């Protein structure tokens, strides 16, 4: 639903690169392969972690909160 | 992994691989057995129940 | 007046009476909680049919119908023979009454609890010397009224009269008789609460407002006005229907909804003159008939209510 | 040490199915019996045999 | 009394065993029991 | 004559509800089933 903290296979931290990945795609007009390598993700285990992630939390945040303070 | 079994990485499992949420819902009603007998949602005590 | 035939589980060793007993259902055991001795083992936890022994008592019956292979001749004659049973004739009268009560309650869009209470009221009040010169329509209409009141969804006499054709006098006498019967069997054999009282006007307002299509805010204001309307002696003696209708009308003009009294009285079957006549009484005490919060916020001001 | 053979190695899309063992494992030493036949009841959820 | 929350207007209510199950503000007939205020412990594994 | 009793709305309401709650198309079986919601493709 949200970006995983670590790569499943090797455990490298990838949860601090989602916004950097999106910004590279949007403003720098980079292809996803170049963006993945620019972020330092070399092993294809780490590349698929960020490349295949679906950000569902953005969909869940469209519903109004159940309990507002 | 012989005969259609597989080996999974415990480290990958620890990091969240193929982990899922399970939800179960329980339903209950306050039935009225006619005009006299009726139920209520209560915390029963061992001395009256 | 009969053989005991009662089994009581107690620990022979502990001898403490009454005993602490635990039912290990998962293990199928009844064990003494103090010593652990097992007192009974192999305890038990479509092949049958269900029935309610409160509306039908003890009456087991089976229907006759077609199968995968059947000749119409046998079915017709077997039904013909089964109908001519003298003992089952008595209870069929009650069942027929239940069928018509169900039809009336279903054509009225009433909840299942209402019809169950109505049928139970009929059974308890039926077969008695008091209700023998009264028409069955009065019995059914009175039972439905009782059933609705027991369910906290009470209706009015006119609303029930819309379906069951019984004039007021017979309706009232039957209702008084049945209430006495239920009270009589409540003492010797509960029945009523604050709801059983006739007025209970607050229950009518939500449905009356719905017929007019008002928003829920107006309905709540109408309930508050009707609740406080009982402090005025000049209106407190009026019928609960008028008390609720005039309160609703007062709020209709308070929030400035464009619905005239000509239609409010036409929808709730109340004379327009009565509505306006009562509205005049509910104008000298307006400060006590409007919720303090609503006026405090600014949603409603008392100068929007015309004054004669 | 190197494996004498070389391994076919890469990503593949796998799915977690609905069948989990913790929802199937069940044993019974003794337990409730049916009212009619007085034999063990049916169903893991009811401590059956 | 115990505290509930409306499922549409998110208004916090306080109902007793006698009060009807309904929002006194908007009129919704579904209420959510408020989360318990005692701390709950979770392992980070 | 009371038109409110001549026409029983319960007839239409129950027949459609019963036939849709169960699969029993009458008054054929398995015509209505509880929709799978295990996953979107399901
Ligand atoms: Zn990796
Ligand atoms: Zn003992
Ligand atoms: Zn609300």
């Amino acid at each position: 639903m949200i970006v995983p903290v670590r790569c499943f296979s090797c455990g490298k931290v990838v949860g601090d690169k989602w916004e950097s990945y999106l910004n590279l795609l949007q403003e720098d007009e980079l292809d996803e392969g170049t963006a993945l390598s620019r972020l330092g993700l070399k092993r294809y285990c780490c590349r698929r972690m960020i490349l295949t992630h679906v950000d569902l939390i953005e969909k869940f945040l469209r519903y109004n909160p159940l309990e507002k303070r | 992994n012989q005969e259609d079994s597989m080996i999974m990485n415990q480290s990958s499992i620890d990091r969240g691989l193929f982990r899922s949420l399970f939800f179960r819902s329980y339903m209950d009603q306050e039935k009225k057995y006619g005009m006299s007998i009726t139920e209520t949602f209560e915390k029963p005590q061992r001395t009256n129940t | 007046r009969g053989p005991n035939l009662n089994i009581v589980l107690t620990c022979p060793e502990c001898k403490v009476y009454p005993p602490k007993i635990v039912e290990r259902f998962s293990e199928g055991d009844v064990v003494c909680a103090l010593c652990g001795l097992v007192l009974s083992d192999k305890l038990v936890d479509r092949v049958g049919e269900a029935s309610n022994p409160l509306l039908d008592g003890n009456n087991l019956s089976t229907r006759i119908g077609k199968g995968e292979t059947t000749d119409m001749r046998f079915t017709k004659e077997l039904n013909k023979a089964q109908g001519k049973n003298v003992m089952d004739k008595k209870d069929n009268e009650v069942q027929a009454a239940f069928a018509k009560i169900t039809m009336l309650c279903d054509a009225a869009e009433l909840p299942k609890i209402v019809k169950d209470c109505a049928k139970e009221a009929y059974k308890l009040c039926h077969d008695e010397k008091t209700l023998k010169g009264k028409s069955m329509e009065s019995i059914m209409a009175a039972s439905i009224l009782i059933g609705c009141r027991r369910a906290e969804v009470a209706r009015t006499f006119k609303e029930i009269q819309s379906l069951i054709h019984v004039k007021t006098k017979e309706f009232g006498k039957t209702l008084n008789i049945m209430k006495n019967i239920l009270r009589g069997k409540s003492e010797d054999g509960k029945i009523d609460t604050d709801n059983m009282s006739g007025a209970q006007n607050l229950t009518y307002i939500p449905r009356f407002c719905s017929h007019l299509g008002l928003p829920m805010q107006v309905t709540t204001s109408a309930e508050y006005t009707a609740k406080k309307c009982k402090e005025i002696k000049e209106i407190a003696g009026k019928s609960p229907i008028t008390i609720a209708v005039v309160s609703i009308y007062l709020n209709i003009l308070l929030f400035q909804i464009p619905i005239t009294a000509a239609k409010v009285g036409q929808t709730l079957q109340v004379t327009e003159g009565t509505i306006k006549s009562g509205y005049k009484i509910l104008y000298e005490h307006r400060d006590k008939l409007v919720d303090p919060q609503l006026i405090a916020n600014g949603v409603v001001s008392l100068d929007n209510l015309p004054g004669v | 040490k190197k494996l004498m053979a070389q391994i076919f190695f890469g990503p593949t899309y796998y799915q977690r199915l609905r069948h989990m063992v913790d929802d199937k494992i069940h044993a019974r030493a003794r337990g409730p019996m049916q009212v009619l036949t007085r034999q063990p009841v049916e169903g893991r959820s009811r401590d059956g045999g | 009394t115990l505290k509930y929350i409306c499922a549409e207007c998110s208004s916090k209510l306080s109902l007793s065993r006698t009060d009807a199950v309904r929002c006194k503000d908007c009129g919704h007939r579904i209420l959510l029991k408020a989360r318990t205020k005692r701390l709950v412990q979770f392992e980070a594994r | 004559f009371n038109m409110k009793l001549a026409i029983n709305a319960k007839t239409i309401t129950s027949g459609l509800k019963y036939a849709l709650a169960t699969g029993n198309w009458g008054e054929r079986a398995g015509v209505s089933q509880v929709l799978n919601r295990y996953t979107y493709s399901s």
